[PDB]
């Protein structure tokens, strides 16, 4: 049931993050005496919104939809880093390394192309 | 011969060539409409229907 590269190649699945079943509604205990890390962080964007540049300052600009033109090359993955337990019981993820950026170009209505470096660097 | 302002009278008793001439006129008008629309699309700015609608352009 475990897929190989030849199962995946060319399907688009390589740009998708893993999913969990609907039964996965559990709880993962944190031992405040234990150290933790995130072994893999994956971010799969599904929508890119761009804030319009309005001529009227009284007008509140909105984020509008866009068309992705650079294909299934957008996800961040294989990211790892320390997961610290803070004294107040909060957790802090500190990103260390990984494929943590993707150049992305989306296109607004009317043709204007918006390149960005989609990223969670540091 | 025919004076210049009468050249098209050769069609009066020629229904097929009258239809041909009417077809050519219709082709010219339809082509004007397509051309005009393409020129307007190449120049129209759609980013502000409030203060820059089509009738300002
Ligand atoms: C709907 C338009 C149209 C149609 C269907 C006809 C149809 C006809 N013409 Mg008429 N004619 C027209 C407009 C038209 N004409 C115009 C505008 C003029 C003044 C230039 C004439 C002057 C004219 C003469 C002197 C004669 C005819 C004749 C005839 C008959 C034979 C074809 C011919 O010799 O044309 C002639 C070919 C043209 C007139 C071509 C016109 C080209 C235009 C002016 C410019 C187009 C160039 C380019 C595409 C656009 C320029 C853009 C610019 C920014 C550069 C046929 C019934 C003949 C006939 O049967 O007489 C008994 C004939 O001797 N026509
Ligand atoms: C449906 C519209 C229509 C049609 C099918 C006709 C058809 C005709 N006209 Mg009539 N006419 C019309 C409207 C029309 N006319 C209008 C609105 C006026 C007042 C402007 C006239 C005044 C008129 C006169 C005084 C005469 C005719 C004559 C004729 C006959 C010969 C035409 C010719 O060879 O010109 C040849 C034309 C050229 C070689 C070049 C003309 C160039 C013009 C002046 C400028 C360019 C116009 C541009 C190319 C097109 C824009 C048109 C658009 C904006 C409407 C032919 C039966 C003649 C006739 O009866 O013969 C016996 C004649 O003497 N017409
Ligand atoms: C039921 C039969 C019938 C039909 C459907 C028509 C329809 C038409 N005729 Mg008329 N006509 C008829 C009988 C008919 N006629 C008879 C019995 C005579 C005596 C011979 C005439 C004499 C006559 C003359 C002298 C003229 C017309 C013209 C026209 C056209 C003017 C509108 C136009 O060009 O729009 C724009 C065109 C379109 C939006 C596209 C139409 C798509 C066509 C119809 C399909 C082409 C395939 C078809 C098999 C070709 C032959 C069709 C033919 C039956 C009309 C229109 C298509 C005028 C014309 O042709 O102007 C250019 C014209 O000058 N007719
Ligand atoms: C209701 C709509 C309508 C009607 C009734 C007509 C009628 C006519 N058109 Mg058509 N036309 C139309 C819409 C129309 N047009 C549209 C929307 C376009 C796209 C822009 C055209 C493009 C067009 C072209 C390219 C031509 C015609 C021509 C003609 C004439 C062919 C018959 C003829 O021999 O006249 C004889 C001519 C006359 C009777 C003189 C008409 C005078 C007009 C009304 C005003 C011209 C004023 C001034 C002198 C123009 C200077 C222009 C200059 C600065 C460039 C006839 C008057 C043809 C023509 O005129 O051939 C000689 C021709 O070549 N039309
Ligand atoms: C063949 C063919 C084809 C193509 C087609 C085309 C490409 C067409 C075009 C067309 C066009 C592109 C047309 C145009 C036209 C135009 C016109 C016709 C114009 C006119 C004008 C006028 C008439 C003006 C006048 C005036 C002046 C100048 C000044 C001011 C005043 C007045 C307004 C008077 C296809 C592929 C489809 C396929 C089938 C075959
Ligand atoms: C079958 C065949 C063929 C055919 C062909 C044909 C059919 C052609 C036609 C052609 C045509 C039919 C063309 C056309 C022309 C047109 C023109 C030349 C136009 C002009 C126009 C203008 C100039 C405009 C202007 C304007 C307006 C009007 C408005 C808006 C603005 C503007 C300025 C843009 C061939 C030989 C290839 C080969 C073999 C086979
Ligand atoms: C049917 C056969 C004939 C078809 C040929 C006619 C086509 C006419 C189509 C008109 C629509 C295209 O209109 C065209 O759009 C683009 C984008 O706004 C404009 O392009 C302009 O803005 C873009 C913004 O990215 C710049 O990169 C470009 O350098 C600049 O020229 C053109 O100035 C305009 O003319
Ligand atoms: C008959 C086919 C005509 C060719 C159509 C050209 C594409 S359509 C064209 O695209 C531009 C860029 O997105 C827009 O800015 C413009 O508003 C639109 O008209």
């Amino acid at each position: 049931q475990t897929l190989t590269y030849d199962d995946i190649v060319g399907t688009g699945l390589a740009n998708k993050c893993p999913t969990l079943d609907d039964t996965a509604r559990g709880a993962y205990p944190i031992d405040s005496s234990q150290t933790y890390r995130i072994a893999r962080l994956c971010l799969q964007p599904t929508t890119f919104l761009v804030k319009e540049e309005p001529k009227n300052k009284r007008q509140e600009a909105e984020f509008v939809p866009t068309k992705l033109v650079t294909r299934e090359t957008t996800s961040l993955d294989q990211i790892q880093g320390e997961l610290k337990v803070n004294s107040d019981g909060s957790l802090t993820f500190v990103e260390e390394d990984g494929i943590d950026f993707q150049p992305v170009t989306v296109q607004m209505a009317g043709g204007e192309r918006i390149p960005l470096l989609f990223t969670v660097k540091n | 011969g025919l004076p210049w302002y009468r050249v098209h009278t050769v069609l009066i008793n020629d229904p097929g060539r009258l239809i041909a001439a009417h077809l050519m006129h219709t082709a010219l008008v339809a082509g004007w409409a397509g051309s005009m629309a393409l020129y307007e699309l190449a120049t129209f700015d759609p980013s502000d229907p409030v203060l820059n609608p089509m009738w300002r352009q």
